[PDB]
């Protein structure tokens, strides 16, 4: 795997190349697909290693979904260093992959024949992307995971066609997708920027470190926060919100490029506050209508090899839609319930107009891009700020 | 989907 733009151009895709996206090297002057819709599609699944099978998981059976769980607790995204591992919740793990338009066999598992042990998985569901002039039924793709003991032996491409093959089947031909790594071709390059919150933990389990020219002391008093947001009128999300919530974040999105186009019904699954997953605090005004809204989602990490510390939680900034608070306070909000909830550190991308705060509310650069990724469709490449899509 | 640390 590549992480850098230029180290990607010295690799060979043997799979990338078989598929309908553009080659890392061409430069994009066209809009539309890649290929023609397929109007015959294949019936039987991909063929498997020996001593493997398919199984779609039934995610409200609660073994299963442990299990699942378990797979990616093991098996899913580490940093760099191999010090930290995503740690999906189950929880969090339904709301993902149960939205509006979920379907059963778009939660593709591998399991081993003999034991039935989970070691494969990958997850489609269903989404409207808006992309430039255009309007698309598309799916989302997350969750690719093969164990670690399967790693390196092209169960991933199987993986990739698989559930190429069951969206397909429903007649999608168009998917957008995230990654750490560069593949062909990203459509925009994404950088995580994070804002510490107990710099005290996250100095000691090496996920920071002190500034040269600082101390732990001044690093302390330099990341303090409020103890009470400022923003008047700011509470959480209610029921009532939901038509609300759905035009002020339709109107917002429409600046930007890439960007999802939400039912009232979406809205209310990704945006209606559920502890531990996923929160939303409305801007109720002095008349009594929102005009903002800030929402981060709870996606904590094993801190692996560590005697003491043993995870690390996180919030994930999702959608913030300003009308009449500017965006800056409404984050500083963000940063200080993030704080009162028990979060170690505050996330966010660089997309969006993120740019105009990161800097200001003391986050950090990192050192992981996310790329983002359209498959058979064919645009120009767009900068971090045009980017209006945020996924879990 | 993509782990960072502060660079
Ligand atoms: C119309 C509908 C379309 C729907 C489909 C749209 C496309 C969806 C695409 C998937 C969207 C995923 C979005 C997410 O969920 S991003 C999260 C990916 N998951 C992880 O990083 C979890 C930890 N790692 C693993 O579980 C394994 O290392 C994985 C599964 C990542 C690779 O397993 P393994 O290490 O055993 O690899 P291999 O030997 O089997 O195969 C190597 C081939 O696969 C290419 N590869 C490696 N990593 C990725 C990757 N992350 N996306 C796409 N391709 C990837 C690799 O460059 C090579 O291709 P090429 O270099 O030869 O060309």
């Amino acid at each position: 795997p590549a992480k850098t733009m230029e180290e990607a151009s010295k690799r060979s895709y043997q799979f990338w190349d078989t598929q309908p996206v553009p080659k890392l090297g061409e430069v994009v002057n066209t809009h539309g697909p890649v290929e023609p819709d397929k109007d015959n599609i294949r019936q039987e699944p991909y063929t498997l290693p020996q001593g493997f099978t398919w199984d779609a998981l039934d995610l409200g059976d609660r073994g299963v979904l442990k299990e699942l769980y378990t797979l990616l607790n093991e098996n899913y995204v580490e940093d760099d260093d191999n010090m930290f591992r995503f740690d999906y919740s189950p929880e969090f793990l339904l709301w993902a992959l149960r939205p509006p338009g979920w379907l059963p066999q778009w939660h593709c598992g591998v399991r081993v024949v003999s034991s039935r042990k989970l070691v494969g998985f990958i997850s489609a569901i269903p989404a409207n992307i808006h992309i430039y002039d255009t309007e698309k039924k598309m799916v989302e793709i997350n969750f690719l995971c093969v164990h670690k003991k399967l790693r390196s032996k092209r169960v991933a491409p199987v993986l990739i066609r698989e559930i190429t093959r069951r969206v397909h089947l429903e007649g999608i031909f168009q998917a957008v997708y995230t990654a750490g790594v560069v593949l062909p071709k990203p459509v925009g390059t994404c950088r995580y920027w994070h804002r510490s919150l107990n710099p005290r933990k996250l100095i000691e389990v090496k996920f920071s470190h002190l500034s040269r020219n600082m101390t732990m002391q001044r690093t302390m008093k330099l990341y303090r926060l409020p103890e009470t947001p400022k923003t008047a009128g700011l509470r959480p999300m209610e029921t009532k919100d939901i038509p609300v919530v759905h035009q002020l974040l339709t109107r917002y999105l429409k600046q930007f490029h890439l960007t999802p186009v939400m039912s009232q019904e979406e809205v209310e699954h990704w945006f209606y506050p559920q502890e531990n997953i996923i929160d939303t605090f409305v801007v109720e005004n002095a008349n009594g209508e929102v005009t903002d809204f800030l929402s981060f989602y709870t996606l904590p990490s094993t801190i692996m090899n560590h005697p003491t510390h043993k995870s690390l939680k996180a919030a994930y900034s999702f959608y913030n839609v300003h009308t009449q608070t500017p965006l800056l306070d409404l984050m500083s909000d963000a940063l200080v319930l993030a704080k009162m909830k028990g979060f170690d550190v505050f996330n966010a991308l660089d997309l969006m107009e993120n740019k105009t705060f990161l800097e200001k509310l003391k986050f950090g650069i990192g050192d992981g891009n996310l790329q983002y990724y359209l498959y058979n469709w064919k645009c120009p490449s767009m900068g971090a700020e045009k980017v209006g899509l945020v996924l879990q | 989907k993509s782990f960072s640390k502060p660079r």
